[PDB]
């Protein structure tokens, strides 16, 4: 049970609060689906500095993203709108944040909402359930 | 006089749930059939009674749905949901995986890295074995010189960070030395960290001349 708290570059899935699969597909979007094959939920997460990541949709080559106005989104090379701020909330979930774009002094989330759908950034809480993701071992 | 048959067979295609600790589940198995079909609950093949999880269990027969409050790690399992009328049965198994965060420093296996000797011009490694939740940042600090002399005017040592993990290290748990030049003898410190704290533990490197 204990090799989720294993290695440094990380192979991972994000299963949402919402139960859905973080994924990045081809055409660059980023969507949760709620399959368990879609190989666009197949993250490498790696650290870029302490308690900052870089998660990458490891088949259809694109970084998740966020840019400074607030949009999910992942670019095939790695720039600031790609550092993601992880943090462990106290329900077990993690949350990915910006690491540079901020707004109205609060963070913005990585988030999913009830339909595999990218929320705001802007829009999005860290407490709310929204942003909450569950990484999973692939192996 | 239909036997059950399933309402909404999309919301059922999910055969593995995962939750972390604490948080709440919500099985489900919609189904029809006339008469009214009623529904059972098994864990793990046994029959799934109030009295085998602390605090019970509700079902929504309405829903048709199970629900665990707070799951803890003996939830763990498969749940497996029996739909039936006089005229025939049907059932739907779920995997349910309850996860344990471990929200503190990183901690590394005891003897690595281990110390090491070479000849001068061979090849040798340092490897760190980590545990951490959150996302760990590995580090391979060495002691090192600047202007010929050995500390800084704060008296503190001069160190290098011969690798870190990154974007273009697929693995700082190891840590590669080519072509051992007699230099590089010395400590070679691994310190991993998260944003909760850190631990570091070193080995030596001789190189025989």
């Amino acid at each position: 049970s204990y090799n989720h708290l294993q290695g440094d570059v990380r192979w991972r899935k994000l299963f949402s609060f919402t139960k859905y699969f973080l994924k990045i597909e081809k055409n660059g979007k980023v969507s949760g689906t709620k399959k368990e094959n879609c190989p666009y939920s197949i993250l490498e997460i790696t650290s870029v500095e302490i308690g900052v990541v870089a998660v990458k949709a490891i088949n259809s080559n694109y970084y998740l993203a966020m840019n400074k106005k607030g949009k999910l989104y992942g670019s095939k090379e790695f720039n600031n709108d790609c550092k993601l701020k992880e943090r462990i909330e106290e329900n077990g979930y993690n949350t990915y944040a910006s690491f540079n774009w901020q707004h109205n002094g609060r963070q913005m989330y990585v988030a999913l909402n009830g339909k595999g759908a990218p929320r705001r950034g802007q829009k999005t809480r860290r407490k709310n359930t929204s942003a909450h993701f569950l990484p999973m071992v692939v192996h | 006089k239909r036997a059950p048959y399933w309402t909404n067979t999309e919301k059922m295609e999910k055969r593995l749930h995962a939750v972390p600790a604490a948080n709440t589940v919500k099985f489900r198995c919609p189904a029809g059939g006339n008469p009214m079909p009623t529904m059972r609950w098994l864990k793990n093949g046994k029959e799934f009674k109030q009295e085998h999880r602390i605090g019970g269990y509700k079902v929504r027969n309405q829903h048709w749905s199970l629900i665990m409050e707070s799951v803890v790690p003996s939830d763990k399992g498969n749940y497996t949901c029996v739909v039936e009328n006089e005229y025939g049965s049907i059932n739907h198994t779920y995997h349910l995986d309850v996860v344990e965060r471990s929200p503190h420093r990183p901690i590394l296996q005891a003897g690595l890295p281990a110390n090491a000797s070479t000849v001068v011009g061979g090849d040798v490694e340092f490897v760190c074995k980590v545990y951490s939740d959150a996302q760990p940042h590995i580090q391979w600090i060495k002691h090192v010189e600047k202007n010929g002399s050995k500390y800084g005017p704060d008296g503190l040592p001069y160190l290098k960070v011969l690798k870190h993990s990154g974007i273009n290290s697929s693995n700082a748990e190891v840590l590669a030395l080519f072509n051992v030049t007699e230099a590089d003898a010395g400590e070679y410190i691994c310190k991993v960290s998260n944003y909760i704290g850190q631990a570091n533990q070193s080995a030596w490197l001789t190189v025989l001349p």
